[PDB]
């Protein structure tokens, strides 16, 4: 099966900064990944897919990359609005996600 | 635009069953698979299964096999999910979701508001 | 130094999206199809390794459209069961699957009505406390299949138009996705039977080497897994009943065929040898294990869905029916022949088209069908259990996957006969693909001569194809004419070779490289060269006029 | 010695099965037909003796399909008399052939009905003790001929597509089967009228030399005998009644036309001069005697059958009717004009198509038709009497025999412009058919130039024909190109003549034989030669490259 692990679990970051979120799997899945943003009381929203493509309405500053079993989400020019939970997903398998 | 409209929150007693609806609009109902996933109250998300409105075909997560069932009614573009033998640990927000592309349908771009179900 | 030389009839091609035509009062093998070619020419393209992808093969979608288009047209002139939608007063004939219903029928004279009765299956009846209606009356008008048609899945051969070719992957263990070191070219496909079925694929093709399991992506639990068997399994289905037909006049030259029963009633069923199935299952599980090396394998019944999915659907050459296959998709199997119960429908919704409906007339006497299971469609449960076991279930419904299970060996490409290469000079079927550029030049006629008229609801397609072939042919001939290379196969020009176009050794080009490899490198400057060639002839024409004026 | 030489544009042909196109809001002369060619070019092929067979001429079957296809399409948008099928309460107007019927009609508003009446002929009414129904209500729905159409048999000219030619047998006494020493070629047929009739053939073509009697086999009493007259016989038919029309609204923009009568009623009839007919009969009997040299000849009435056969059926440009011709098919004939009684139908079943039906609207005022009898259809009684007399009777019904009686002079063939002959060398319209191979070579351009675009429900046929012509043209041009004979009419090659191909004297070949005769002998090795020619060019191409490389 596929088990996704992300880190750091939590990140205390300031506006204007840059940070990245890792994601690993025990099996190679090429690039079939997705990243979701999750806010309190809100529905999940697609941020990145194919580990390269931005979802609709997502600012350029949101990106990411990876291959095989090692992937990472990259967000530049961090805003207060980014202080949410982000999940790594592969097929039906959901990771634990991290909070900014 | 497109949207998914789910029923309101519900409270049942342990051992009972719950039925949750999801109405779709803005697109061809039978165009895409409908997925169900529940968000645990302070934990990650757990995928339940999906249904294909074209034939009512389903695929359930093994761990819920025999507990959960899904169906649909195309005449009203509405999907239905039902969970029997409810337990206290089943408390969660059940989301109605649809993928972006018919090819890779795991890209859940479109979501409903989520339905909170407890015991 | 090197100069530009034009070659016509070179063995190269590219993926293309075109229309194929049908080669044979059958519902599918219509009068509009052409006679087949009894001698296919499987030319082996040694040293050619083409890559195939059954999951993106347009031939499948084209097939789907073909089958439907024919079906609809075939039933166009058939009786529309409009007046049938009346109040139904029904009673009983515990196999209470058949109800005796009476109703008011309008006679030939609009002013007159009378009583009439017919036997219908419960599955086709909807409660409206003993009054019912036909299930379709709130969706659409079902068309009664014309009394003189044939639904026998007569195999259809697909043929390419001139300028195009069909490649075959002859690698018996090909997964349907990737390189095919064993490749040949044909003019037409073999005869593929338009078998409409779910779950278990009947009367299909068998594997030539071994059982093969293929899928678009095994990691994607939303996709269907297709397994093709080498050893067939016999299955016999029968409907042991006196389904005597009755002719009811429902309009001015419109006869409705009702069912009647002379004797008693017995449920339809299928007979499949247990031992046979068990062996087949064990073999399949083994092959699956290879892909899932550290887990158990379990076969279960359908998780649920429409009857068409939960049960095994097929046309028994007569009345359509559905069988319960829970006795096969199991881990506990007996040696003894397994009997599978079935139910019969008179009102059938073809494919997944909403608003489409047909009514099947009763067949007098009993029916028995002997068929072979050649493969089946399975899907895997999502998630993973601590029990380290994977569960597979029957599925289907999208006929495209049935067609995909047969057409996976074929690929359609277009031939690009015009090529350019460097030579040391100055002016003044398809087997050659595996040959070097030099040697391949000795077969330019063999290829070129077959790029024009190799061909000598389907009508319009054939006509369109004919025109397209002409357009392409003339286009190329026009260019050769303009460049002053008319009628030639190898035409040396007056345009010098550029250094930026290639840095390959002349010897390697002609003695080692093939035309396919060359194309992939030199295509970069296709238009550049063409432009220069046109200018050259213009210069020559004015020079000739200058001389003539003297 | 002798070498292979290729000739393009040689005057030879073979039987072919192709599609001809129509050259002119008429029911038959539709908008889809082309303008006619006012100047046919009857090129006489002297010394050419072609063999014709009217009994196997596909043109006839093609004609039949054409006529029907048009008819059906023309009536497609016309009102369907569905709601007419109601209870009919009828009374009388002893010529009681017309009944006054009342019925319940549904008005524009579905919720409202009213009383209405119309006059119908007994022949169109079926008893259902004074209640009736329309005859068609248990077969199909009759379509009312649109109120603005024309059924006048406007002559249609058939024209061949490029690459094909139509041959005419101009032998005035030709039996329709065998050699025609007098033969010419045309681009189109003359205008043939689509006259639908039985027994007596009206408004047809007359014999040019004498009365001619022809049949597939006189020994076969199951076949029809066709006789064509040289001298026409005038016949005038009339319907002397006030058939005033009434417009009845039967739906939302659907008007039914009913018959009404203002004055009194008189039966329709035909007027044919007795003396005239008698003479014609005597002449025909004489010609028959020639075939049956020691027997008497008697003309009797139809043995029986449907009205359409027993009586003389024809369209009088208006309402269809049938006449009793027992007064003509007789041995006792008076000099005085013979009056033949007739009956009129409103509901007509066209041809012999079951389920096909049309309703004819009434024509206000009386109708009179003046027409000529040009020929007739007779059959002979089987067996033989000791009285040594043969009996002939009127017949018909299959319109194909009507068309066959006009198209018997035409034959369709395809031209095969490519020919090969032995010559002493080494490389480096259709009037010529009657000429020797040598002389015929002087007209290659005249012929070849007209094998491409000579042309400059019918739409699709014209389009298909255009494409076919192109395909054939290009095919031949491609071959000439490949063989290195592009642009030439007479191309000497580099392939030596074989001894096994011919043992004829060179002089005889060019000075005595014609291309047609040559083809029949040399065709044996058509493919053999073609193969060699292709190889030759391949050799030349590589030799040129070798030289160029120097
Ligand atoms: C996977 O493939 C297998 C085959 O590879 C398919 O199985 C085949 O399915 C077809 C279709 O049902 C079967 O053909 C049908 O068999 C019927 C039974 O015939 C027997 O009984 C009659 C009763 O008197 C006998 O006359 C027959 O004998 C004759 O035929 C056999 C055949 O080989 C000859 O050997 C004999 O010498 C005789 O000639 C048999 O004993 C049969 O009735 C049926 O015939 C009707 O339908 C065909 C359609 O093509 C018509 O051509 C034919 O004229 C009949 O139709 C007329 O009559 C009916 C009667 O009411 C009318 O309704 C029609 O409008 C029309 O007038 C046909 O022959 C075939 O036998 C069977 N083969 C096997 C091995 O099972 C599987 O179905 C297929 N799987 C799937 C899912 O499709
Ligand atoms: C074998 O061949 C012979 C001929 O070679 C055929 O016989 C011919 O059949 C046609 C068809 O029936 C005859 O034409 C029709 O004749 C009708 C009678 O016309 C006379 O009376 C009217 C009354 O006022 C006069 O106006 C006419 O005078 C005009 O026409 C003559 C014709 O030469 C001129 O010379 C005059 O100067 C005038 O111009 C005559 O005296 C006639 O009514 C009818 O016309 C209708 O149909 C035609 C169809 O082509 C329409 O074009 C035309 O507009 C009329 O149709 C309109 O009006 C009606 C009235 O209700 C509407 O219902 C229509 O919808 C439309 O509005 C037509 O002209 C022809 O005369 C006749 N010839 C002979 C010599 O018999 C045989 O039938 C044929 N055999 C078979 C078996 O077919
Ligand atoms: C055109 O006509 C067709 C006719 O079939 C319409 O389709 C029908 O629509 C109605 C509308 O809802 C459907 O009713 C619902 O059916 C579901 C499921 O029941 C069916 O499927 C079960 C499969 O697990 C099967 O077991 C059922 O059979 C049992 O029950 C019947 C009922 O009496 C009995 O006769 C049998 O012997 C069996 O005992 C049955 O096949 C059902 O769950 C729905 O009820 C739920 O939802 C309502 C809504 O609030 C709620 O009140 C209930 O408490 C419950 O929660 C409901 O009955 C019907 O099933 C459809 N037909 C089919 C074959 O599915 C179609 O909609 C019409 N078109 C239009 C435009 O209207
Ligand atoms: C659709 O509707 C049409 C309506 O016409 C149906 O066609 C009719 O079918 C019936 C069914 O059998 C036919 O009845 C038979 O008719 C024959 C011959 O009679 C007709 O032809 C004679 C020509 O020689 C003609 O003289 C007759 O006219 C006389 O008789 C009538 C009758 O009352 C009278 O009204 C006239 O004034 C004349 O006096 C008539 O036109 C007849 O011989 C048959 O009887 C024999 O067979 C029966 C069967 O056992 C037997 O019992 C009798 O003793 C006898 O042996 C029988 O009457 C009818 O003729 C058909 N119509 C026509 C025009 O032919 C059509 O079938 C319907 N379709 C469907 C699917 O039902
Ligand atoms: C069909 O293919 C399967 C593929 O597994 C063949 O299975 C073979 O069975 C024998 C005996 O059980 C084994 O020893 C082989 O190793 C199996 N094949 C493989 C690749 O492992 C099966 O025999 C084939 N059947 C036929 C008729 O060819
Ligand atoms: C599917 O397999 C299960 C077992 O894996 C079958 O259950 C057995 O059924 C037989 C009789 O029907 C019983 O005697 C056994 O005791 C059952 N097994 C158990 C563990 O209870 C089941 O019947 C199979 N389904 C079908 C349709 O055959
Ligand atoms: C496919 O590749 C093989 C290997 O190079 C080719 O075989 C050679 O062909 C040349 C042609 O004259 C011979 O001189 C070599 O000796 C051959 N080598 C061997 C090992 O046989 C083969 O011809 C290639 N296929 C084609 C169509 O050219
Ligand atoms: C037209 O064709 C007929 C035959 O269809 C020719 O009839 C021939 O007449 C001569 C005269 O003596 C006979 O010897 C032949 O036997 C007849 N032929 C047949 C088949 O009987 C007639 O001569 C031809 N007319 C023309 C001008 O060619
Ligand atoms: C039409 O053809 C017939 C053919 O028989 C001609 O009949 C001729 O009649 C005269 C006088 O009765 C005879 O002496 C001739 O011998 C007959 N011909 C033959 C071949 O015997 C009839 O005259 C022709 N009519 C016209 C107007 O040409
Ligand atoms: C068909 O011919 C026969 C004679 O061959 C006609 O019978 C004659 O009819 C007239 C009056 O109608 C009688 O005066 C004669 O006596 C009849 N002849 C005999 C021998 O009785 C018969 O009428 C003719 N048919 C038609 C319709 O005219
Ligand atoms: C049809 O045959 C006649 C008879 O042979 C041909 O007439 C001869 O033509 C040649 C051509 O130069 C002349 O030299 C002969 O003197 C002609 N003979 C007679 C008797 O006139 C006639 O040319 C042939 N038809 C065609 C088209 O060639
Ligand atoms: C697979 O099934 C066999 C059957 O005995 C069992 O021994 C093995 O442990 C199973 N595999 C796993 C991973 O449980
Ligand atoms: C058939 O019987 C044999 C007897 O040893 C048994 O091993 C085998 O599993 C049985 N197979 C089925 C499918 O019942
Ligand atoms: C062609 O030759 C010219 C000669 O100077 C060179 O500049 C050019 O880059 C070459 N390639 C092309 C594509 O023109
Ligand atoms: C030229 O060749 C390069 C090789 O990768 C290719 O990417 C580029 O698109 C080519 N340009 C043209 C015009 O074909
Ligand atoms: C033919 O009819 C004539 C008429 O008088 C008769 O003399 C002659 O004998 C008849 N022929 C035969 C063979 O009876
Ligand atoms: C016409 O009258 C003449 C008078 O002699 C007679 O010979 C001839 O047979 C008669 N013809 C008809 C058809 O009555
Ligand atoms: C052609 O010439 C060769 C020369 O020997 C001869 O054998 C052959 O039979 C001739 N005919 C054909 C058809 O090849
Ligand atoms: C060769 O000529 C003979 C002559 O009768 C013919 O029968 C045979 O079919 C011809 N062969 C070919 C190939 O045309």
């Amino acid at each position: 099966e596929i088990v996704l692990t992300q880190s750091p679990a939590t990140l205390s970051l300031s506006p204007g900064e840059r940070a990245t979120l890792s994601c690993r799997a025990s099996q190679s899945v090429s690039s079939y990944l997705a990243w979701y943003q999750q806010k309190p009381g809100q529905a999940p929203r697609l941020l990145i897919y194919d580990a390269s493509n931005r979802a609709t309405g997502i600012p350029a500053r949101f990106s990411g990359s990876g291959s095989g079993t090692d992937f990472t989400l990259t967000i530049s020019s961090l805003e207060p609005e980014d202080f949410a939970v982000y999940y790594c997903q592969q097929y039906e398998f959901f990771g634990q996600g991290t909070k900014l | 635009q497109v949207q998914l409209v789910q029923s309101g929150a519900e409270v049942k007693k342990p051992g009972a069953s719950v039925k949750v609806s999801c109405k779709a609009s803005g697109y061809t109902f039978t165009g895409y698979y409908m997925h169900w996933v529940r968000q645990a109250p302070g934990q990650g998300l757990e995928w339940m299964g999906w249904i294909n409105p074209n034939s009512g075909g389903t695929n359930y997560c093994q761990k819920f096999q025999g507990r959960v069932t899904m169906t649909r009614d195309t005449s009203i573009s509405t999907a239905y999910m039902e969970l029997s033998r409810l337990r206290s640990d089943d408390t969660a927000v059940y989301y109605c979701a649809r993928g972006k592309n018919s090819d890779y349908n795991w890209d859940f771009q479109h979501w409903g508001q989520g339905t909170l179900v407890t015991v | 130094n090197l100069w530009v030389t034009v070659y016509y009839g070179v063995p190269v091609w590219k993926e293309a999206k075109t229309t194929l035509f049908c080669a044979s009062h059958n519902v599918w093998a219509t009068h509009a199809c052409v006679p087949t070619d009894p001698n296919p020419q499987e030319v082996v393209l040694e040293n050619v390794t083409e890559n195939f992808n059954m999951w993106k093969n347009d031939m499948v979608d084209q097939m789907q459209e073909d089958v439907i288009s024919i079906w609809d047209q075939s039933l166009k002139p058939c009786v529309k069961l409009t007046p049938l939608c009346v109040t139904l007063n029904c009673t009983n004939v515990t196999l209470g699957e058949i109800k005796n219903c009476s109703f008011d029928i309008t006679t030939e004279i609009r002013d007159k009505t009378r009583k009439e009765y017919a036997l219908f299956y419960r599955l086709d009846i909807v409660p409206l406390s003993n009054t019912y209606r036909l299930i379709n009356c709130n969706t659409s008008t079902c068309t009664q299949a014309c009394p003189k048609v044939t639904f026998d899945p007569i195999p259809i051969h697909y043929c390419a138009p001139a300028g195009y070719a069909i490649l075959k992957c002859n690698n018996k263990t090909f997964n349907g996705k990737g390189p095919c070191n064993n490749v040949s070219t044909v003019q037409c496909t073999h005869g593929i039977k338009p078998v409409v079925s779910t779950q278990l694929l009947l009367n299909g093709s068998l594997a030539e080497e071994e059982i093969v399991i293929r899928s678009k992506n095994l990691a994607d639990n939303a996709k269907i897994i297709i397994v093709q068997l080498n050893k067939s399994v016999e299955i016999v289905c029968t409907r042991p009943n006196n389904n005597t037909r009755r002719s009811i006049r429902i309009g001015p030259g419109q006869t409705f065929y009702a069912t009647d029963i002379i004797g008693d009633i017995r449920q339809a069923y299928c007979n499949i040898s247990g031992r046979n199935w068990s062996e087949a299952v064990n073999q399949v599980k083994k092959k699956l294990k290879e892909h899932f090396p550290h887990k158990n394998i379990s076969f279960q019944s359908s998780s649920g869905g429409d009857l068409e999915i939960t049960t095994h659907s097929f046309n028994c050459g007569g009345e359509f029916f559905y069988c319960n296959t829970s006795g096969l998709f199991n881990d506990t199997i007996s040696n003894a022949t397994i009997m599978l119960p079935c139910r019969i429908k008179q009102i059938i919704n073809m494919w997944q088209e909403v608003g489409k409906c047909i009514y099947a007339p009763p067949i007098k006497g009993n029916i028995t069908c002997k068929s072979d299971i050649t493969g089946l469609l399975l899907l895997r449960d999502g998630c993973n259990t601590a029990n380290n076991a994977e569960i597979f279930r029957p599925g289907g419904g999208d006929m495209r996957d049935n067609w995909r299970s047969e057409l996976y060996k074929y690929k359609v490409v277009k031939i690009e006969p015009l090529g350019v290469a460097p030579t040391r000079c100055k002016r003044r079927f398809l087997g050659a693909a595996g040959s070097t550029m030099g040697a391949a030049s000795m077969t330019l006629t063999v290829q070129a001569r077959n790029l024009l008229s190799g061909i000598v609801v389907w009508g319009i397609k054939q006509l369109q194809a004919r025109v397209l072939a002409v357009e392409r042919y003339l286009r190329d001939q026009q260019l050769l004419g303009i460049w002053g290379c008319s009628g030639k196969l190898i035409c040396c020009t007056n345009v010098p070779w550029n250094s930026s176009w290639s840095n390959r050794n002349l010897s390697e080009i002609w003695d080692n490289m093939t035309w396919l490899q060359w194309d992939k490198e030199i295509s970069n400057y296709t238009q550049i060269i063409y432009g220069l060639l046109e200018e050259s002839q213009n210069q020559q024409e004015k020079n000739e006029q200058d001389l003539l004026a003297l």
